[PDB]
């Protein structure tokens, strides 16, 4: 298993720290859930740190980095809009789970932080 | 059930398989979509990479159009052979196949508007020539080239379905010695004598991991050279000690170089690691020659000036060599 | 389209694959040309090399001659199954 | 990318210097465009030297060569005839681009040098 903990929450940097069998769940994805709306896929990052994938809405605004030396994923935000107010979640995905944009494929979730702007 | 059966048989009937859709009309338009599963071992010896993917071709055929039967049919193995499909092929592949177990990993789905979707599961070994001149500090560019074999641009056009989102699954790749920095999708019309053929290129940029080489190549050579410098501080009349030290450092350098080129890929031309190793070898050889000069001049034929000069010049020269090497190759 | 298919099927009729073009006549001229793609490997141990190429052959067969369709019939791989080819 | 610059416009030596990602664009070809006439291929050189190809019009008169000391390709134009007057360009061609004789297959073109004699 893996235990994920999100922290943080206009230069905002969220941090999702993972502990446990992190190798078995390499891909890590950030989601956001505004009030009323369902979870939406914000971004995804691989194991080696390359080949990041962002959503169409926030492709250039946000940037996701990684450093396996401490098992933490950083989600930076440069310019924030008032539709971005939401609860930001972090999740882990298996190596043969499936697509990135669907929260069901992700196994272990985090409690999720809150951001308002 | 029987209604679907007889309708599919009727769809087969009156169909010419040697003729593409709209033979006299405008060219067919085929959208490609790749879902990468993994990039297996990448060989510097063979200059190729083995890639597994789900390859999908999407096009429209008015001949295979039916009214009624709202569900989209799915031909599997036998009547699928009785439909026209594009003669797409990978230009630079060296060996490839469609997976067979348990059944042929092929799928054909026809929508009621005449649209055809053709999916395959393909493993393919593709040629990737590499510039191993800055090895192991090199950055490589591999490509997969997709092209029509017999039809020119006037008969078939290719495109990336979904634009830049056509290729997916890049993040799934977990090569041990390489990291994918970027990937690109390109569409062109290569011009041959016959005419302009379509072409698609899926390119990856790979950056090698360097800590392995820092651990097992650069550090031992530096430590051996530093050990070789100990002769200058050892007393000059300790002939057996200094000679044994120098010659054994030379032996260790040769051992390192030989076993290193044995364990590494063949790569039968010059690299950067070879220049670094040869520089270290020349340094230890020069240290032994320096002791030979000392022994002939003094004690043969208040520390002596030759060793006093060696102690300051050898580390300084080695530092300049490292500076030049790292600045040139980084 | 339908005329093209009918002409192709008419060409397919009246064709014995076992017989070369001009069986009783002088020899058939089979032009050839190659387009090299790469030489992958050259082994001194095995004394051989690997060669990838496009092999193009040109010949003539009056049995498959037609008319009334002014264009190049760029058929499919299948078409070959019915036509005689050189034993190169 | 790659940038090509011409210089050197009896025996006339024309040197085309390439700077950038030369490996991705191994082949270099020479083209001539006389005033009012279409661009025409004259010759081509591969990456590792040798394997020179020439047009029929300039066979046994022009001889292309490369040393790669500073990534330079030398046309070494000899037996100059009054018909051999045109704007000379050097262009780069990828490993998989197609035929040598077609300008469309060449990615990057140099500034071009004028020769009038
Ligand atoms: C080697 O490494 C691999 C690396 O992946 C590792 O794999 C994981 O192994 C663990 C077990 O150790 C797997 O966890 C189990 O998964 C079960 C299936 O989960 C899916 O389906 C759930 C719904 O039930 C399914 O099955 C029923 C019939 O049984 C069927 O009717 C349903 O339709 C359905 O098919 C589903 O809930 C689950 O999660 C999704 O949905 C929930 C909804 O709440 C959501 O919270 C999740 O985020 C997610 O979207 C998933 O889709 C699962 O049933 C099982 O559950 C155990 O615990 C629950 C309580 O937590 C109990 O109720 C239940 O009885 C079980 O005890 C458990 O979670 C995990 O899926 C593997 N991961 C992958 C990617 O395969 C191996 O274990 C390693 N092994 C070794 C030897 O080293
Ligand atoms: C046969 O299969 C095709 C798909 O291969 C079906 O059509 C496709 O259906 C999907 C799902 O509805 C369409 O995708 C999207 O649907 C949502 C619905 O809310 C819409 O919001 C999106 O904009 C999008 O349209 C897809 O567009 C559609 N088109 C294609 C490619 O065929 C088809 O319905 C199936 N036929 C039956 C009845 O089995
Ligand atoms: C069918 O193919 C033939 C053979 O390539 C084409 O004819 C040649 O066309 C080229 C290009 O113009 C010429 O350089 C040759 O001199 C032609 N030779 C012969 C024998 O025809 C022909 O044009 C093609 N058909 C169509 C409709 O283009
Ligand atoms: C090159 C390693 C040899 C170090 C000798 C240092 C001697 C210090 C004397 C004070
Ligand atoms: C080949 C490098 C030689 C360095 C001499 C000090
Ligand atoms: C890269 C470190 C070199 C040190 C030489 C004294």
């Amino acid at each position: 298993q893996v235990q994920l903990v999100e922290s943080g929450g206009g230069s905002l940097r969220l941090s999702c720290a993972a502990s446990g069998h992190t190798f078995n769940y390499p891909i890590m994805g950030w989601f956001r859930q505004a009030p009323g709306k369902e979870r939406e896929f914000v971004g995804a990052i691989s194991w080696s740190g390359g080949s990041t994938s962002y959503a169409d809405s926030v492709k250039d605004r946000f940037t996701i980095s990684r450093d396996n030396a401490k098992n933490t994923v950083y989600l930076e935000m440069n310019n924030l809009k008032p539709e971005d107010t939401a609860v930001y979640y972090c999740a882990a995905k298996g190596r043969y789970s499936g697509g990135l944009y669907y929260p069901t494929n992700y196994d272990y979730w985090g409690q999720g932080t809150q951001v308002t702007v | 059930m029987s209604f679907v059966k007889e309708t599919v048989d009727k769809l087969l009937k009156g169909y010419d398989i040697r003729l593409r859709p709209d033979f006299g009309g405008p060219p067919v338009c085929v959208g490609m979509n790749i879902d990468i599963a993994s990039i297996d071992m990448v060989s510097e010896v063979n200059m190729d990479y083995t890639l597994t993917m789900y390859f999908q071709q999407y096009w429209r055929d008015k001949r295979l159009a039916y009214s009624g039967i709202p569900l989209n049919l799915t031909l599997d193995n036998r009547v699928a052979d009785q439909l026209w499909v594009p003669d797409t092929y990978f230009l630079n592949d060296k060996k490839s196949f469609v997976h067979g177990v348990t059944v042929k990993n092929r799928m054909i789905r026809l929508h009621p508007d005449g649209t055809v979707l053709y999916g395959l599961r393909i493993t393919t070994t593709a040629a990737c020539m590499m510039d191993l001149r800055r090895y192991p500090l090199d950055e490589q560019n591999c490509t997969l080239e997709i092209e029509s074999y017999g039809y020119t641009t006037d008969d078939i056009e290719f495109y990336w379905r979904g634009g830049d989102k056509a290729v997916t699954g890049v993040e799934r790749i977990e090569l041990p010695q390489f990291s994918i920095v970027e990937h690109r999708l390109v569409s062109r019309n290569v011009v041959f004598a016959t005419g302009a053929y379509p072409r698609l290129s899926l390119s990856f940029r790979l950056k090698r991991n360097i800590g392995y080489f820092i651990l097992q190549t650069y550090m031992p050579s530096i430590l051996i050279t530093i050990l070789s410098w100990v002769s200058f501080w050892i007393n000059y009349d300790a002939s057996a000690a200094r000679v044994a030290l120098g010659i054994t450092t030379v032996l260790t350098m040769t051992t390192i170089n030989t076993h290193l080129r044995e364990t590494l890929p063949k790569i039968p031309y010059v690299k950067a690691i070879d220049m670094y190793l040869m520089g270290c070898f020349v340094f230890v050889f020069l240290a032994l020659l320096e002791y030979a000069f000392v022994n002939y001049i003094f004690f043969g034929r208040d520390v002596n000036a030759i060793d006093r000069w060696s102690r300051i010049v050898f580390p300084f020269t080695f530092s300049l060599f490292n500076l030049v090497y790292w600045l040139y190759y980084v």
